[PDB]
């Protein structure tokens, strides 16, 4: 596909079919939005109002 | 913009990854998990059982999480148990409510 | 001659499922002449008393009340009375008693707090005081229980109810477990039960301990594993 | 014009929600007061507790001139009707009676008469005694007062500047100039508004049950409703009380009734009174 596809979210599913397969279908799906990321920020919070998640 | 992928509510966790748009130039753009795990830090191992100790270690296993007794209490659910109550002589089981606005009745 | 006429609490009409009144005569002469029926708002009446006992410790009669009026005539709170045969007084006397009417209905909130620092100073007790607040009426029913088993009477004390310091119609609970001070340290759970009406389920449960209450410090493990994720 | 001039924006500090409690707030729970005895049966709201002083409470001893006086109390004006304004954008109501109440309720706290008994209060009394200079008592609170009267139109284009950050194009309102109203009058209206939004509520529900269909749901509403009006009678016994012994010193409470004097000015349905009578 061209480039400038790719950049802009098509989510590019991909489908199969085989014998030996429970649905006769196993749906794969890449996309911009998923993939190994450049940053990663995990936020966590010492909470002390629990239960309310 | 962002797109929440999994959003489990006793591990609390929020998985969703935002991309950042670049200026008008080859692609470089930033593609960041803007991941929230929020701890309780106070509740106990076994959640439905309130006479358990202090729970310490929190395992948090992402791959998991995506698709085990769970650490924070959901508003939607109850976790309820039952408790003795005795008069005299007899025991009677009563279940109690261990959260409020969870199980009030609606 | 002493009379007195014990509402059934709460938790006499949910635990037991039966109301039972009590018109008790204590500390008088004995002549086993009681023959005493509950009268209902009108004349007729439900149930005679039993088991009256003809000895007491001081050399005295003792008397008890027993009857089985139906949940719903309390729900209404009709006007009951328990008038005396029994033949030391000339004239029978009568205890109106009713569930009152117009009282309102606060969801008490059950409050737990660890014993202070300085008293586990002491190491030789240890005092919990499970503090309720905002309930109304008075009539409030509390349990203490040790990992799930309920304790003896004799161990927790609670206070009579009394009226709020600056709420107009709330009313506050306290009462304290007294245990040795190397069981709080050993982390056991020490957990607090209160029945009232206006409760949701009418039970509802706390539970606190050494970890819990006031702790020292805050110990954690943040362990967590596949970053990458699918 | 109506408006306000462009303000410039100031630093404020975060508040939390007036609904992040699952109780949301309880009339009849009162905490502090000046005194029950002389002023007995008066209820504190929820906003009234949930009032979010942080901005000043950081620096009520820092400050030394009364341009920053004025300048701090609009910051936490402007934090006050984000706070109210957001809290009712969920329930979708007019929160033009919680931002002029809040108003009234931080003027009182500025004037040290408001029936509260904070420490919070006192220090900034205090704060402003020392800004203006040390007299006696009466005479420090006759220049408090008319050191509010003339510096509240800073603090209330504040209030309105929060209003027009979400109305926008519609014109603003008008003052009503209630701040010679005190305190207690303000709760009984307060209240008075609440109490009769639920016994709407309650009433459309215990009508639409009963009249048309003894039904068990029905009995059940009934029921609510005698718990509810049950909960609520001694607040107004108290309130009520609290008018009759403050009845006279006013023109505007010259009428004898409390539930008349609710009903005939504002902030009220004309549904129910709760008259024991
Ligand atoms: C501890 O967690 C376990 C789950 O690993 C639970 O134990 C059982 O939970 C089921 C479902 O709630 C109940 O029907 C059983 O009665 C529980 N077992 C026992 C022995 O009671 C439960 O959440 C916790 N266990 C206890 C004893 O509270
Ligand atoms: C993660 O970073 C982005 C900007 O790169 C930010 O908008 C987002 O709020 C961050 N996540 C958290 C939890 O702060
Ligand atoms: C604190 O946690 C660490 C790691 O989980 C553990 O090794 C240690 O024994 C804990 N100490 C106490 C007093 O719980």
């Amino acid at each position: 596909v061209s480039e400038e596809e790719w950049n802009t979210g098509e989510t590019y599913t991909c489908v199969v079919a085989h014998e030996a397969l429970p649905n006769r279908v196993t749906e794969r799906t890449v996309d911009k939005s998923t993939g190994k990321p450049t940053l990663y920020n995990v936020s966590l919070v010492m909470s002390d109002t629990a239960g309310t998640c | 913009e962002r797109i929440v992928l999994v959003d489990n509510k006793c591990k609390c966790a929020r998985i969703t990854s935002r991309i950042i748009r670049s200026s008008e130039d080859p692609n470089e753009d930033i593609v960041e998990r803007n991941i929230r795990i929020i701890v309780p830090l106070n509740n106990r191992e076994n959640i439905s059982d309130p006479t358990s100790p202090l729970r310490t270690r929190f395992v948090y296993h992402l791959s998991d999480l995506c698709k085990e007794t769970c650490y924070t209490y959901d508003r939607n659910k109850c976790y309820t148990a039952v408790v003795p109550l005795v008069y005299g002589g007899e025991t009677k089981m009563v279940e109690t409510a261990l959260t409020p606005d969870a199980c009030y009745p609606d | 001659i002493r009379v007195f006429a014990i509402p059934p609490s709460f938790a006499s009409i949910f635990l037991t499922k039966s109301t039972k009144l009590t018109c008790l005569v204590t500390d008088l002469t004995t002549y086993d002449s009681v023959t005493i029926s509950w009268t209902r708002q009108n004349g007729e009446a439900v149930k005679t008393h039993t088991n009256i006992s003809e000895s007491h410790p001081n050399a005295t009669f003792s008397a008890v009340g027993e009857a089985s009026i139906c949940e719903d005539d309390w729900n209404s709170g009709e006007r009951f009375t328990c008038t005396v045969t029994h033949t030391d007084l000339p004239s029978p006397l009568k205890q109106t008693i009713s569930r009152p009417k117009g009282v309102a209905l606060h969801r008490p909130d059950v409050y737990l707090l660890p014993p202070a620092r300085e008293q586990l100073n002491l190491r030789e007790s240890a005092t919990i005081t499970c503090l309720v607040t905002g309930f109304s009426p008075a009539d409030v029913f509390v349990q203490w229980m040790q990992r799930g088993q309920p304790l003896s009477p004799e161990k927790y004390v609670t206070s009579a109810p009394m009226p709020e310091p600056q709420a107009p119609g709330r009313y506050f609970a306290h009462s304290i477990l007294t245990v040795s001070e190397e069981e709080w340290n050993t982390g056991e759970t020490y957990t607090c039960v209160v029945a009232h009406e206006a409760l949701p389920n009418r039970v509802t449960e706390r539970t606190v301990d050494k970890s819990t209450g006031k702790p020292t410090l805050y110990n954690v493990s943040l362990v967590m594993s596949d970053t990458a994720g699918t | 014009p109506d408006e306000n001039f462009c303000k410039g924006i100031k630093n404020v500090l975060s508040c939390p929600p007036k609904n992040s409690t699952g109780r949301n707030g309880d009339w009849i729970s009162v905490a502090v007061k000046e005194s029950s005895t002389t002023n007995k049966g008066v209820l504190v709201p929820p906003r009234r507790k949930k009032l979010c002083l942080r901005n000043i409470n950081q620096v009520w001893h820092r400050i030394k001139d009364e341009k920053n006086f004025k300048e701090e109390f609009v910051k936490v004006a402007l934090g006050e009707s984000n706070a109210l304004m957001k809290h009712y954008k969920e329930k979708n109501l007019n929160a033009l009676t919680a931002i002029k109440y809040g108003f009234s309720d931080m003027g009182d706290i500025i004037k040290g008469t408001d029936l509260i008994d904070y420490q919070i209060t006192k220090n900034i009394n205090r704060a402003l005694d020392k800004i203006l200079g040390n007299e006696t008592s009466n005479d420090k609170i006759k220049k408090r007062v008319d050191w509010w009267e003339a510096n509240k139109s800073a603090f209330w284009d504040a209030f309105m500047c929060g209003y027009k950050v979400h109305i926008g194009n519609k014109p603003c309102p008008e003052h009503d100039n209630m701040d010679r109203i005190p305190q207690y009058l303000r709760w009984f209206r307060e209240w008075g508004t609440y109490v009769c939004s639920e016994y709407k509520n309650k009433f459309e529900n215990v009508i639409e049950l009963c009249n048309v269909r003894k039904e068990d749901k029905c009995k059940g509403a009934l029921k609510h409703y005698e718990e509810w009006v049950n909960r609520r009678r001694p607040e107004w016994k108290g309130q009520c009380d609290k008018f009759e012994k403050e009845k006279s010193k006013y023109e505007d409470t010259k009428s004898r009734t409390a539930e008349i004097y609710l009903k005939e000015i504002c902030s009220e349905c004309d549904c129910k009174y709760k008259d024991l009578d």
